[PDB]
């Protein structure tokens, strides 16, 4: 009911705009892929948290049943937060409620405003890390 | 040398020129008179684009020959 | 269901076809256009037949449809993502504009690049400066991206 | 009010009728006898539902572009 290819065309529009003071980030990981379906996210660690000031870069998929079905995140920065794999850095949908409970009008800046949000979680906020900078392969 | 440039308004103004005075003289002279940065600005004269490191004599603009001023978009 | 004009539209689309142009609605979302429009003969497209997609969002007539090539293409018109600079599609569009007036605006498009009034920048600047050599570019990416798709 | 203007610039009245027809281009049914049309400076004539939501985002008839303000 939502076609896949203009909604994620608006997601590149607002994408490029930058929202809010500018602690997630998403566009195109190839800016001539006509499928629209590979993205790169950043996200600035929130405040009072050990994740603070820390830029985490991610990859989300988009696949033919978006935005009907969730997209894929994985993080390229090593991080330790619940739901995220300790080798891949892939995301489980079970473990975050908007991927757990997706719906057709979310969106790439959601999923990336709530995994940061999660980040500010008691579970996850005094997670000791690892050094900055690091990636899984 | 005296030239007008006109905006989409209908104002008019007139600059001190010289035949060898360079398109961003005159937009650097656009701009101390109306507050208008030079990369803002399109001159256009009998149709043609004006380019900014040409010179007013290039396009034949003889005395009290009328510029055209818009404005210098992104692109369509 | 839809408004009865997007019915009506529908039904003289699929009766009366635009030459050179097929274009159905999707069998589960009668706003959403498969489009596969046929490269002009005479242009560097011809033997190309280029995948499009359009779509009527819910203001429709009120908003224009939304239109993309899904196969890549060499116009001055058309980006990287398939994106489509046409008057019509934006400030030119009316209310009394149909989708069949849209698709032969973008045939023609096709037949008639617009390298004056460019989307694709570097492809518009080739137009300019070396017409021929970017027809044999069109040419190319027809036999590239547009034949058996 | 942009519906004020509307008023000012155009003449809204019921049709009159009764295969050589009118149509409205907007919603592409027959204007019927009865029914609340608008004929705008250029001539053009519509359902008033169906301008009206057009004329509230422009000031331009659908048909040929013609702003409803325009004199002369
Ligand atoms: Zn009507
Ligand atoms: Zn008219």
């Amino acid at each position: 009911k939502v076609p896949r290819n203009f909604r994620l065309l608006e997601e590149l529009e607002e994408g490029q705009k930058g929202v809010g003071d500018g602690t997630v980030a998403w566009g195109l990981e190839d800016d001539e892929d006509m499928t629209l379906t590979r993205w790169t996210g950043m996200i600035i660690g929130p405040p009072r948290t050990n994740y603070e000031n820390r830029i985490y870069s991610l990859k989300v998929e988009c696949g033919p049943k978006y935005p009907e079905a969730p997209p894929s995140v994985r993080f390229v920065t090593k991080i330790n937060m619940n739901g995220i794999n300790n080798s891949s850095g892939m995301v489980d949908a079970r473990s975050i409620p908007v991927l757990a409970k997706w719906q057709n009008s979310y969106s790439i800046k959601v999923v990336l405003q709530e995994l940061r949000r999660l980040m500010m979680s008691k579970e996850n906020m005094k997670l000791p890390q690892p050094p900055e900078g690091q990636t899984y392969n | 040398m005296q030239i007008f440039v006109k905006t989409l308004t209908g104002k008019t103004i007139t600059l001190e020129v010289e035949p060898s005075d360079t398109i961003e003289n005159v937009k650097a002279k656009i701009q101390d008179k109306e507050g208008i940065p030079p990369d803002q600005q399109r001159l256009i004269f009998a149709g043609k684009q004006l380019e900014d490191g040409r010179t007013l004599s290039d396009y034949n603009i003889q005395k009290e020959s009328t510029l055209h001023l818009v404005l210098r978009l992104r692109g369509g | 269901g839809l408004p009865r004009r997007i019915i009506k539209e529908t039904q003289r689309l699929l009766a009366e076809p635009v030459p050179g142009i097929k274009a159905e609605p999707d069998e589960s979302n009668a706003r959403y256009f498969h489009v596969v429009i046929a490269g002009p003969q005479d242009s560097p497209f011809e033997g190309g037949t280029f995948k499009l997609e359009l779509f009527l969002p819910e203001e429709y007539p009120m908003a224009a449809p939304k239109v993309r090539f899904m196969t890549k293409i060499y116009h001055p018109n058309v980006d990287k993502l398939g994106r489509i600079k046409l008057d019509i599609l934006t400030d030119q569009w009316s209310p009394a504009l149909q989708i069949r007036t849209v698709l032969l605006s973008i045939q023609a498009l096709l037949s008639a690049p617009n390298p004056d009034d460019p989307l694709a920048n570097d492809v518009a600047e080739q137009w300019k400066t070396n017409e021929a050599q970017a027809i044999e570019t069109a040419r190319a990416w027809t036999r590239l991206y547009a034949m058996n798709n | 009010a942009v519906q004020n203007t509307i008023e000012r610039f155009t003449f809204p009245h019921k049709y009159k009728k009764d295969d050589t027809d009118e149509k409205c281009t907007i919603c592409l049914s027959m204007l019927e006898d009865g029914e609340d049309v608008r004929r705008l400076p250029c001539m053009h004539l519509f359902h008033q539902l169906c301008v009206d939501q057009w004329l509230a985002m422009s000031k331009k008839c659908p048909i040929c572009r013609v702003d409803i303000e325009t004199q002369l």
